[PDB]
């Protein structure tokens, strides 16, 4: 019956340390459509976040992208933090610039 | 030269916090240009005030006949009134080059899971359960495929010819991939190759590591497609290979809006 | 164009 989110963290474009960009976190493949996601730099909650409106693939799971405008740096950490009912904890992805 | 219309639609009920949530989201392709929230395309913006206010009216009077679903939902499984309950479905149609219907499609879940569904004769139905039975036997009385029918032949087909037309320049026109391979050895011996492809449309993509050759379909590491945020998508595909034996590896990249598949190879400067 | 349901389950 109920399915947990996968979440995908990563950047609309290839990041460049410098070059204004955009972090999304990507929440799918998750059931009921109850949900909460923070984007996350050092650790701390990014309050300029945007995200769309809730809507659900073919295979009926619902999906969200949550987003917000950045400027990649060597030293600044990046993350998302989703809380759905299917887990027991908040979970936390790092941003890989790789991934 | 295939193109589609869907509607994603959805009930959830939230037992003394509210009342239910009800949306409805239309795509052409996997371009959304309409949705109608009970919370809350340039191209279709276009359309006069009696489009919007009978495509409004049509969706408050769908939402009151969900209310209904959920309620007799919760009969059929015997469900008290306490919990939260969602009722979804996706309708639309699929028309050939021509313009002409391929196939229809009407479909509900509950909670999630798959109850009952319009086949593909558009006159017959398929119930997942005994309680998708009941409505099953209710809907062939009422002659509901029918109406369905006449909805996904006659209205569904002609107002995506319509969308197609007015937004032509977005719609028939498929964005290719910008490709990039990436290395990141996980030790000495053996490394890893990510196939990139970013800022593609539509989604449909194919992405496959060979190796001499042949498809290394196994040893691939495939994420879901994802929304870059401006309309376009991304995806990769990684795969593990030995230092030095890398040119041995080649990732194909077939997309729509490619004038011939890409056979791409990582690199360095 | 949306579909009009008239019908509940």
């Amino acid at each position: 019956i109920q399915r947990t989110p996968k979440i995908q963290v990563y950047s609309r474009h290839p990041a460049e340390n410098g070059k204004s960009n955009f972090l999304n976190c990507y929440v799918s493949g998750f059931h009921p459509s109850d949900i909460e996601v923070d984007l996350l730099k050092n650790g701390e909650r990014i309050e300029k976040v945007e995200h769309s409106d809730l809507s659900f693939s073919k295979d009926w799971s619902f999906y969200l992208l949550y987003y917000t405008e950045f400027t990649p740096t060597e030293k600044d950490e990046y993350a998302c933090r989703v809380n759905h009912v299917t887990l027991s904890q908040p979970k936390i992805v790092k941003w890989d610039r790789d991934m | 030269g295939s193109h589609s219309m869907r509607y994603f639609d959805t009930a959830m009920s939230r037992p003394g916090r509210g009342e239910p949530r009800f949306i409805s989201v239309g795509y052409v392709d996997d371009t959304q240009f309409v949705r109608f929230d009970s919370d809350a395309a340039p191209w279709i913006e276009q359309e006069g005030p009696e489009y919007w206010d009978r495509n409004t009216q049509i969706f408050k009077t769908n939402t009151q006949t969900d209310r209904e679903s959920l309620r007799n939902l919760r009969g059929y499984y015997n469900q008290s009134e306490a919990g939260s309950h969602t009722l979804q479905s996706m309708y639309g149609c699929d028309v050939g080059p021509d313009g002409r219907l391929l196939r229809g499609h009407n479909q509900y879940a509950y909670d999630g899971k798959d109850y009952i569904a319009l086949n593909e004769d558009l006159r017959s139905w398929t119930a997942a359960d005994t309680a998708a039975q009941i409505t099953q036997r209710k809907w062939e009385a009422a002659r509901v495929a029918e109406q369905d029918r006449a909805y996904l032949e006659g209205t569904c087909v002609e107002w995506l010819r319509r969308y197609l037309e007015n937004g032509k320049d977005t719609l028939e026109r498929a964005d290719p991939p910008k490709t990039h391979v990436t290395h990141h050895p996980i030790s000495d011996h053996e490394a890893t190759l990510r196939c990139w492809a970013l800022g593609f449309y539509p989604a449909e993509i194919t992405l496959t590591w060979q190796r001499d050759g042949e498809d290394q379909t196994q040893d691939t590491e495939l994420v879901e497609t994802r929304p870059a945020g401006d309309r376009t998508f991304q995806k990769w595909a990684a795969v593990v290979v030995p230092s030095g034996e890398e040119q041995r590896y080649t990732c194909h990249v077939q997309h729509e809006g490619l004038p011939k598949p890409l056979t791409l190879r990582w690199e360095p400067s | 164009f949306l579909r009009g349901r008239a019908y509940g389950l």
